[PDB]
RNA sequence: AGGGGAUCGAAGAUGAUCAGAUACCGUCGUAGUCUUAACCAUAAACUAUGCCGACUAGGGAUCGGGUGGUGUUUUUUUAAUGACCCACUCGGCACCUUACGAGAAAUCAAAGUCUUUGGGUUCUGGGGGGAGUAUGGUCGCAAGGCUGAAACUUAAAGGAAUUG
């Protein structure tokens, strides 16, 4: 206060802002790559979803939607990426 | 503010806040001066020979006096660690 | 007077014209 | 015989510190009008107006007199003295002494042009006290003083040669209006012109400097 | 109500100030000091105002009253001055919390450790 | 909603000095803006600044000292015809030694001395003391 | 002028509350500037507890009291009950005692 | 202008961490604060007291570097603190303040009260907070023992504490005293435990 | 910047405006509407010239007590009817 | 204009009170009070405070959303839940303390960033009374709504704070 560095903040009251009031704004949302060893292979999922989405050969689930971030679905794996 | 041929005119040129250089006026009975001494080898404070710098009451009003102090200090020789430029 | 019964004492009044004009329209 | 208690009255009579501008260096408050005295002797007085106030009591009214006055040379240094007594002279008396206390000093500069000796002011600048806004603004020489009487007097014991004012407000509520006049010359020493951009290396005390030769017994 | 006036107080209070030796928890002696050390006009206010520079001198002797300090008790309480030899380095180790010990590992070096943890 | 966008720079560059801070974030920028950053920088009144750049419309950063009294923006950009600015300077500057008025002219942004000096004129954009 | 930033009492958000009837004098009032109390209180009293007891069945029985929630008109609440008139100060002070 | 063993020493943390100085206030915690160093759980924050250190050395830097050592004035009327003050005024110049402040004793020469000095002590500028103000009607600079919610208001220099009680006001005030005679003074070279013990500050009983 | 709208474009409203306003101006107004010529003994003029009628005897206002001494003229380009004082010490033996 | 008409209750009639008592208090109780179809368009319809945008300062609660957690409580076999807790973050209804600042003041995080006077825009006021009167227009079944003067008079009316 005042006097400070508006340039170069620290890392951590960046991280604790509001998405939109950060220095340059960005999300802070993800993706994932989601399985359910039924299968063998992965879909790409979107942090939030809307849309219940389906897993590529079977009519099994994956998530649902909610407020924010999908609620995963049961037995599932998940890397960030 | 000199004149027509050089010659010191006007009188009083004021002091200054070290943390704003805003001008620090006369009934600004509030301002402070602050003398921080210099010390010597082992202890030993060196009468009459201080590093010093005055705040504008407005700032020390502010409350602003105790983080500017810190700033001015360390960043003058006389502290390492307790102040941050980032936030 | 009250200030609302000043607004009643001439919403008479102006009703009172309103009955004299007529008689003469 | 004077007696001075405070360490900064002490220090001037023992003719340590030769002028206020110096006080006014370090900002050192005063509280003993002979400091002013023997500092600055070419002080003369005038009592700008007096009126009658009066206050209600469980027994009895209470009419005691109000009495403003402005004291200065025609250098550079005002004060401005507001008492009230019971009496006249003595209303006169502490708003000397007041007045004496107040004093402030002024910074004065030139209308456009480099020449020889201020004559106006640095800046366009405002007082307000009260409802009353008064603002002086520099002006080229043989202009004048160009304000009412009691601005006038208070401006010229200012030492201040040729400015212009305008009022806003209740004007005629005399009290309020010199104490804008005050302010209003008051501020010339609070504004940043570029030529005070000189960084100066921030003098000692008169209070270290001259630390035992102050001091209590 | 005997209740005695400021005037009377007033006085007391100076004559303890500045001559607490000589004075007594003697009225009688403390009246005939009044009329050597203190001019006053009628002998009603010099017994009015012994009687209490008695009273208060009579509570002196044990704890100060608040109003006169003839210094003499202010550097009474500075050789009264001490006490302690036990201090606050036993029994171990200086107990701290989980991160006053990282505050210390952030900056210094060697200290005895003992952690807790806590709850809400 | 957003109208004169460098009035909000302006403004927050004032109430930064006010408040007795030493920077202001400013958001959005522009052209306009840059070249009053540019004007005052060039006279002392601020420090150096720096344009950062979100892919929007940008922000910046001014570094000032507590030379500056008032930097304000001439709402309307009233036209001013080389003897105006006269005029102009006379009413919002507080002396005629220092202090400058800034304005738009053909010949590009400058204050009213350079504006003076390579006689041309135009409209009117702010001020600095 | 304005003396009081409640104004009235209780209102921001809304516009209208809705009116209550005075217990005393029957005089409507906007519930959110009622003045209400619960009037909760013994059955019995202060001596009759023992007589009570005396001349009853059951092992000192159980007792139950009563409770109503009461409302004031300002001018009755005045009149009597809570209220007083405070200071100019003491006024702003929403703690009850 | 780093001295070179003037660092915060191991007998000094171990010094501070009974006395509990690195203890600073709960959920209340004013915004001009630094002074802090992680959220302890359950309400508390912990005191970065390597920088307390740092503060005390310029709070004796100044104390020490006023020509009389008579008007640099300590204050409190914190109980906690009036033994402390009274023992820090004792070994330095310093003329004290414990008790009632009783205002009008900065402006206003004709008081008996009367002081008028270069510098300010002050422990808790909450309770000490006349003081505070009277100074800065005259142009008095103000050293201050304060917490995580203490009042920052025209005090210039912090000193990081936990005026939450026992012992570290104390300490605090000892400390003080004990690096004003490392400056200039009457004291000796490096370690030099001191003779005095730090429990001689210390509010008494019952 | 409440009101006043401060465009480069708005002098059309801004003039209107102050059209309108003038209107509570008691001058302005006054001279517009002619209430000189229209209303008004006189006929706008400075002076005028009539005839007396009769000679009253006016008593004045509080706080004061006196009998006033006037003359009610009938204007000689108007016919318009007027009470006027006659100052000083008698007088009212001058006219008839 | 239908219905409905428990209740309370303009009007009216009463019993008392009063010097009087067309009232206050008590009784009777028409219209009304509710509802449908249609009118009317006004309230101290009030925060007596236009809307959009920016900037300027601290604090604890709470309402909705969200995110973070080897938090508490729920037992079952751990979870899953839900409720709770702690830190943050948007957007709400508000209170607290300060006040750099503003005001004639009371007070005001706007009523601030205004003689250092300009972000955009709407509306209204220009001493008091005359008077929201006269008049014309217009809307309405009406009651009345909107628009809305002058002559003449007058040195104060008014606001906030103080002492009585
Ligand atoms: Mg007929
Ligand atoms: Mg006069
Ligand atoms: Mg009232
Ligand atoms: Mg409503
Ligand atoms: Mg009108
Ligand atoms: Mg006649
Ligand atoms: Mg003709
Ligand atoms: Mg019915
Ligand atoms: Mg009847
Ligand atoms: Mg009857
Ligand atoms: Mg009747
Ligand atoms: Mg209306
Ligand atoms: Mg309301
Ligand atoms: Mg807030
Ligand atoms: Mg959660
Ligand atoms: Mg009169
Ligand atoms: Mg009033
Ligand atoms: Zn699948
Ligand atoms: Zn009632």
């Amino acid at each position: 206060v005042l006097v400070q560095d508006l340039l170069h903040p620290t890392a951590a009251s960046e991280a604790r802002k509001h998405k939109l009031k950060t220095l340059v704004q960005g999300p802070r949302s993800y993706f994932l790559d989601v399985k359910c060893p039924g299968c063998l292979n992965i879909t790409t999922v979107f942090s939030h979803a809307q849309t219940a989405v389906t897993c590529e050969s079977c009519s099994t689930i994956l998530c649902t939607p909610t407020g924010g971030k999908a609620k995963l679905s049961e037995g599932t794996s998940f890397r960030r990426k | 503010m000199e004149n027509d041929k050089g010659q010191l005119v006007e009188l009083y040129v004021p002091r200054k806040c070290s943390a704003t250089n805003r001008i620090i006026k006369a009934d600004d009975h509030a301002s402070v001066q602050i003398n921080v001494a210099k010390v010597d080898e082992e202890g030993r404070a060196i009468p009459g020979e201080y590093v010093t710098y005055a705040l504008s009451g407005y700032v020390r009003s502010r409350g602003e006096s105790d983080d500017s102090l810190n700033r001015l200090a360390q960043n003058d020789g006389l502290l390492k660690n307790v102040w941050s430029y980032s936030r | 007077m009250r200030a609302k019964w000043r607004k009643k004492r001439t919403r008479r009044l102006k009703r009172k014209r309103r009955k004299v004009r007529a008689r003469s329209k | 015989g004077w007696v001075p208690v405070t360490k900064l009255g002490r220090l001037v009579k023992a003719g340590k510190i030769t002028t206020i501008e110096e006080i006014f260096l370090h900002s050192l408050p005063v509280k003993e009008f002979q400091i002013i005295d023997t500092l600055l002797p070419g002080l003369q007085d005038e009592v700008m107006n007096i009126k009658p106030v009066q206050k209600q009591t469980r027994a009895g009214q209470r009419t005691r007199f109000k009495a403003v006055v402005v004291v200065g040379d025609s250098n550079g240094h005002v004060g401005l003295g507001i008492k009230t007594a019971k009496e006249v002279a003595g209303a006169i008396r502490a708003g000397i002494i007041i007045a004496k206390l107040s004093v402030i000093p002024i910074r004065r500069g030139y209308w456009g042009t480099n020449l020889g000796q201020p004559h106006s002011l640095a800046t366009k600048t405002t007082g307000k006290c009260g409802s009353v806004t008064v603002r002086l603004i520099p002006a080229p020489r043989g202009s004048g003083i160009v304000a009412s009487p009691a601005v006038k007097k208070l401006l010229q014991l200012a030492g201040v040669e040729d400015v212009y004012t305008q009022s806003n407000g209740k004007t005629r509520t005399l009290e309020n209006t010199l104490k804008a006049a005050f302010v209003a010359i008051g501020n010339t020493y609070g504004f940043l012109t570029p030529n005070l951009w000189a960084e100066q290396p921030l003098p000692v005390s008169p209070l270290d400097i001259y630390s035992d030769e102050a001091s209590a017994q | 109500g005997r209740v005695r006036t400021k005037t009377v107080k007033r006085a007391s209070k100076a004559l303890i100030e500045r001559y607490y030796p000589k004075l007594t928890l003697d009225f009688q002696t403390n009246k005939r000091l009044c009329d050597e050390i203190a001019t006053i006009q009628s002998k009603r206010l010099r017994n009015k105002i012994a009687g209490y520079t008695t009273h208060l001198m009579k509570r002196i002797q044990k704890g100060p009253v608040r109003g006169i300090s003839f210094k003499l008790q202010e550097e009474e309480r500075e050789r009264k001055d001490q006490y302690v030899p036990e201090v606050s380095r036993s029994n171990g180790v200086l107990n701290v919390d989980n991160q006053t010990s990282d505050l210390v590992k952030s900056l210094g070096l060697k200290l005895p450790l003992s952690v807790i943890n806590v709850s809400a | 909603t957003r109208s004169s966008v460098l009035a909000d720079a302006l403004n927050a560059i004032n109430n930064a000095e006010k408040t007795g801070k030493r920077q202001v974030l400013i958001r959005p920028s522009s052209k306009v803006i840059i070249k009053f950053l540019q004007v005052m920088q060039k006279h002392g009144y601020i420090g150096e600044f720096e344009y950062i750049d979100d892919h929007r419309s940008g922000k910046i950063v001014v570094q000032l000292n507590g030379r500056l009294n008032k930097c304000g923006v001439i709402s309307p950009r009233f036209n001013v015809k080389i003897g105006d600015i006269e005029k102009w300077t006379a009413n919002l500057l507080p002396a005629r030694q220092f202090g400058y008025v800034i304005l738009t002219t053909s010949a590009g942004i400058m204050d009213h001395e350079e504006a003076r000096r390579k006689h041309v004129s135009g409209k009117i954009l702010g001020f600095v003391y | 002028p304005k003396k009081r930033a409640s104004n009235g009492r209780n209102k921001k958000g809304r516009g209208h509350v809705k009116p209550v009837r005075c217990v005393n004098c029957s005089k409507s009032i906007p519930k959110d500037k009622a003045i209400k109390r619960m009037a909760i209180r013994n059955i019995v009293e202060a001596a009759a507890v023992r007589d009570l007891s005396e001349a009853s069945v059951y092992p000192e029985y159980a007792l139950p009291k009563t409770y109503n929630k009461l409302h004031y008109c300002v001018s009755c609440a005045i009149h009597a009950r809570i209220v007083r008139v405070r200071s100019r100060e003491d006024r702003k002070n929403r703690a009850p005692p | 202008s780093l001295p070179a063993t003037f660092d915060l020493t191991p007998e000094d943390a171990q010094l501070l961490l009974a006395a509990n100085t690195h203890l600073g206030a709960r959920n209340v915690q004013v915004h001009q604060e630094p002074y802090v160093f992680n959220a302890r759980p359950d309400g508390v924050h912990v005191i970065n007291v390597g920088k307390t250190w740092e503060k005390l050395v310029l709070a004796a830097r100044i104390i020490a570097a006023i020509p009389n050592p008579e008007d640099v004035v300590a204050i409190s009327s914190r109980t906690f603190g009036q033994r402390a003050v009274l023992k820090f005024a004792a070994h330095t110049g310093a003329t004290p303040i414990a008790g009632r402040f009783t205002p009008g004793s900065f402006t206003n020469y004709i008081t008996r009260s009367f002081k008028e000095p270069r510098l300010v002590i002050v422990t808790d500028p909450r309770s000490d907070a006349q003081a505070i103000k009277e100074a800065s009607y005259v142009n008095i600079p103000v050293i201050a023992l304060t917490d995580l919610d203490s009042p920052s208001e025209f005090v210039d220099v912090a000193i990081p504490c936990n005026n939450r009680g026992k012992h570290s006001i104390g300490l605090i005030w000892y400390l003080l005293a004990r690096e004003v005679l490392r400056l200039r003074g009457a004291l000796v070279d490096r370690t030099q435990p001191w003779s005095i013990m730090p429990d001689l500050y210390f509010y008494r009983d019952p | 910047g409440k009101g006043k709208p401060r465009g480069l474009n708005s002098a059309r409203k801004l003039r209107v405006h102050r059209r309108n306003n003038r209107w509570a101006e008691n001058n302005y107004k006054k001279r517009l509407l002619g209430t000189a010529f229209k209303s008004s003994p006189f006929g706008g003029s400075s002076h005028a010239k009539g005839i007396v009628l009769e000679k009253l005897g006016i008593e004045s206002k509080q706080p004061n007590s006196a009998i006033r001494k006037c003359v009610r003229v009938q204007l000689i380009k108007n016919g318009k009817k007027v009470t006027a004082f006659v100052p000083n010490d008698g007088c009212l033996n001058f006219v008839d």
